[PDB]
C-alpha cells in the first residue's frame, strides 16, 4: 500500500505540475498581451 | 502482501474442509459401508489443525508481549489527501475564472 | 581557504601594549567583534598536543596528522592509550586571544601560550595562490612583517593542521 | 502548515547510518572533517512553525503591496509608459 | 565513560527471511536498508601486550562516509546478569587518515573482516546482523551474527535489564550472551 | 485589432483551462 500510495501521490504531483507550466505560458502570454495596452 | 493472504486462505480452506469433513463424517456413520473408513480421514484432518497449531506455535512470535508492525505509515495517506485538497483548490480556481471568462462574453 | 598567519615580534613598549596597539589599529580597520575563539598551543612529544580552535582541535600527529575526528574522540583516544603513546611530559601551554571578521575575512590573534611567545597574527580566506588581496591587507594592516609562504599554492587542498602545526613549531624560537 | 509540521516530525523519526553507535545525523559528524564554525551551529536545528507561517504570510502581503503599486501605476500614469511586468516560476 | 553491553548471538544463515521480517515488524527502521564496508585490526603493543583494534571501514555504498574506527579495551568483569562488553571508543575521520596514522604512530594490519549485513534501529538500544566474507587482500566463518549492542556511558546499568528483557522478547531467535 | 487579440487570447486560454479540468476530473477519477 505505501508503494501504490507513492506512486499515485507521484502522479498526482506531475499532473499538477504540469498544470502549474501550461498555466505558466498562458499567464505570460496573457499579461505580454495585456501590458501592451493602457485604457 | 501475497504471502500472508496466502497462507490465511489456505487456513480459511483448511478449517472449511475439516468442517466438511466432519459433516460428512457424521451423515455417514449415522445411518446407512466401506466408504465410512474415509471418515476416519477426517479425523486426520482435524490433525492438520493441530498442524496449523504447530504452525502458529511456532511461527514468528516478534516479541509475544507487544504489537509488531511500528507506524500505520500513514504519512503518505496524509500527503495524498493534501495532493487531493490541493487539486480541488485548482479546480475551484479553475471555475472562478472560467466563470469571470464567460461573463467576459 | 587555508591562509597565511604569521607572528611579528615587536618590543620597545611591551607585549600587552603591542597586543593593544595590533587590536586598535584592527578596529580602525574596522574589525568587528566575533567572539574569541582561542586557540591553545600544548607540547607533549614526533608526535604533539595541538590543542587550537575552527569550532574542533587536534593534534597533528606526522605528515600533518589526520586528526580528523572530533576534539572528544581525540581526547579519549589520548586518555586511553596514557603511557601507550610516546608525547605527557613536555611543557602543556595554553595561547589565547580574540576573534574578530572584520567583513568575510576573520583575524584571530594567538597570544602568548606559556607567556614567553609572541601574537600570531592568523586571516581565513574565503576560496584560495590568491595572495592579491592577502597582500594588500597585510601590508594595509602590519609593517615588514608577515612573510607567510606556508606549504601553499603548490597545485592537499587547503590544509589548515599543517599550518597550524608550523605555527607551533615557534616553540623553540624562545 | 500541516505538510511543515508532519516533514518536521518525519525528520524527528532519515537512517543515521549506524556503524559503531552514532544513531544521530551526517550533520553531527560532517563537522569533524569539514570545520563548521557557524555552519554546523546553523545545520544543526533552528526555530519554525509560528514564524515561518508568519514570514509567508508577509511574502503575501509584500506580493499584494507589489500587485498594489503595479495596479496604481497602470491607472495612473496611463498616459505615462505602460510599466509591464512579469512573475517568475 | 562510554561503556558498552553488547551481547553476543548468532543465527544460522538459512533463517534470514523468518528473521528480517521479525525485525521489521517489531522495530528494524524507517525503511531499513544494508551496508558494506571491509574492516581491519591494527596491533602495535610491546608492553601493553594488547593489539588495540581500530575499525578503519570504508563504507563502499555511500559517498564520503567517515572512517568510524572503533576501539574496544578493557573487558568488565561485572557479572550483572547482562554481557557487560569492554570499553568501547568511537572516532569518525577522513579518507587516507587510518592509513596515515598507521603510519605515523606505526601499526601492523593484523587481520581484516569484511562484513556486510542490515541496519536496525530501536529507541536507545542497538542490534545488527552480518556475515564475514574472508576474501583477499585486493577483494572465514560464513554464518550471520545477531549481536545487541548498547553504547552508552557508564550511568546506572538502568538500560541493562531492559536489553535483557528486549532480548528475551525475540527468544524465538536466539539467546545471546557474552563470551570467555 | 486589440480587442480581436484579447478574445482570441481569452478564448485559447478557455480551452486550456476546459481541458485541464477534463484531465483534472479524469485524474482525481483514480
Amino acid at each position: 500500500r505505501n508503494q501504490q500510495l507513492r506512486a499515485l501521490q507521484e502522479e498526482c504531483d506531475r499532473k499538477l505540475i504540469t498544470l502549474r507550466d501550461e498555466v505558466s505560458i498562458d499567464l505570460y502570454e496573457l499579461e505580454e498581451e495585456y501590458y501592451s495596452s493602457s485604457s | 502482501n501475497e504471502r500472508l493472504r496466502a497462507l490465511e486462505d489456505i487456513e480459511r480452506e483448511i478449517g472449511a474442509i475439516l468442517q466438511n469433513a466432519g459433516t460428512a463424517i457424521l451423515e455417514l456413520s449415522k445411518e446407512k459401508r466401506l466408504l465410512d473408513r474415509q471418515a476416519a480421514a477426517f479425523t486426520t484432518s482435524v490433525q492438520h489443525v493441530e498442524a496449523e497449531l504447530s504452525a502458529q506455535i511456532r511461527y514468528l512470535t516478534q516479541v509475544a508481549t507487544g504489537q509488531p508492525h511500528e507506524g500505520s505509515s500513514y504519512s503518505s495517506r496524509k500527503d495524498c489527501q493534501m495532493a487531493l485538497k490541493r487539486v480541488d483548490y485548482a479546480r475551484l480556481k479553475i471555475s472562478d475564472v472560467a466563470r469571470t471568462c464567460e461573463q467576459m462574453l | 581557504v587555508t591562509c597565511v598567519s604569521q607572528m611579528p615580534v615587536a618590543e620597545g613598549k611591551s607585549l600587552q601594549q603591542t597586543v593593544e596597539l595590533l587590536t586598535k589599529k584592527l578596529e580602525m580597520l574596522g574589525a568587528e567583534k566575533q567572539g574569541t575563539f582561542c586557540v591553545d598551543c600544548e607540547t607533549y612529544h614526533g608526535k604533539l598536543m595541538y590543542v587550537m580552535h575552527y569550532p574542533l582541535s587536534c593534534f597533528a600527529l606526522f605528515e600533518n596528522g589526520p586528526c580528523l575526528i572530533a576534539d572528544t574522540n581525540f581526547d579519549v583516544l589520548m586518555v586511553k592509550l596514557k603511557g601507550f603513546f610516546q608525547s605527557a611530559k613536555a611543557s602543556k601551554i595554553e595561547t589565547r586571544g580574540t576573534r574578530y571578521q572584520y567583513c568575510d575575512f576573520l583575524v584571530k590573534v594567538g597570544t602568548v601560550t606559556m607567556g614567553p611567545s609572541a601574537r600570531g597574527i592568523s586571516v581565513e580566506v574565503e576560496y584560495g595562490d590568491c595572495w592579491s588581496l592577502l597582500l594588500e591587507f597585510l601590508q594595509s594592516f602590519l609593517g615588514s612583517h608577515a612573510p607567510g609562504a606556508p606549504t601553499v599554492f603548490g597545485n592537499a587542498v587547503y590544509g589548515p593542521a599543517d599550518t597550524m602545526i608550523q605555527y607551533m613549531e615557534l616553540f623553540n624560537k624562545i | 502548515n500541516l505538510h511543515l509540521l508532519i516533514r518536521e516530525f518525519h525528520k524527528q523519526t532519515v537512517m543515521p547510518h549506524p556503524a559503531s553507535a552514532p544513531f544521530g545525523h551526517k550533520r553531527m559528524r560532517l563537522s569533524g572533517p569539514q570545520a563548521f564554525d557557524k555552519n554546523e551551529i546553523n545545520s544543526i536545528q533552528s526555530t519554525e512553525g509560528l514564524l515561518e507561517k508568519i514570514i509567508k504570510q508577509a511574502k503575501h502581503i509584500f506580493l499584494r503591496s507589489r500587485t498594489a503599486a503595479t495596479i496604481d501605476s497602470l491607472a495612473s500614469r496611463i498616459e505615462d509608459p505602460q510599466i509591464q511586468a512579469h512573475w517568475s516560476n | 565513560n562510554m561503556m558498552e553491553y553488547l551481547l553476543q548471538g548468532s543465527v544460522l544463515d538459512h533463517s534470514l527471511e523468518s528473521l528480517i521480517h521479525r525485525l521489521r515488524g517489531l522495530c528494524d527502521n524507517m525503511e531499513p536498508e544494508t551496508f558494506l564496508d571491509h574492516e581491519m585490526v591494527f596491533l602495535l603493543k610491546g608492553q601493553q601486550a594488547s593489539p588495540f583494534v581500530l575499525r578503519a571501514r570504508r563504507s563502499m555504498d555511500r559517498a564520503g562516509a567517515p572512517w568510524h574506527l572503533r576501539y574496544l579495551g578493557q573487558p568488565e568483569m561485572g557479572d550483572k546478569n547482562r554481557h557487560a562488553l569492554v570499553r568501547n571508543c568511537v572516532d569518525i575521520a577522513t579518507s587516507e587518515n587510518l592509513t596515515d596514522f598507521l603510519m605515523e604512530m606505526g601499526f601492523r594490519m593484523d587481520h581484516e573482516f569484511v562484513a556486510k549485513g542490515h541496519l536496525f534501529r530501536k529507541g536507545i538500544m542497538k542490534v545488527v546482523v552480518y556475515k564475514i566474507f574472508r576474501i583477499l587482500v585486493p577483494g572465514l566463518s560464513l554464518s550471520y551474527l545477531v549481536e545487541l549492542s548498547v553504547v552508552a556511558p557508564a550511568g546506572q546499568d538502568m538500560v541493562s535489564d531492559d536489553m535483557r528483557n528486549f532480548a528475551e522478547q525475540l527468544k524465538p531467535l536466539v539467546h545471546l550472551e557474552k563470551i570467555d | 485589432s486589440e480587442l480581436q487579440r484579447k478574445d482570441a487570447l481569452v478564448q485559447k486560454h478557455l480551452t486550456k483551462l476546459r481541458h485541464w479540468q477534463q484531465v483534472l476530473e479524469d485524474i482525481n477519477v483514480q
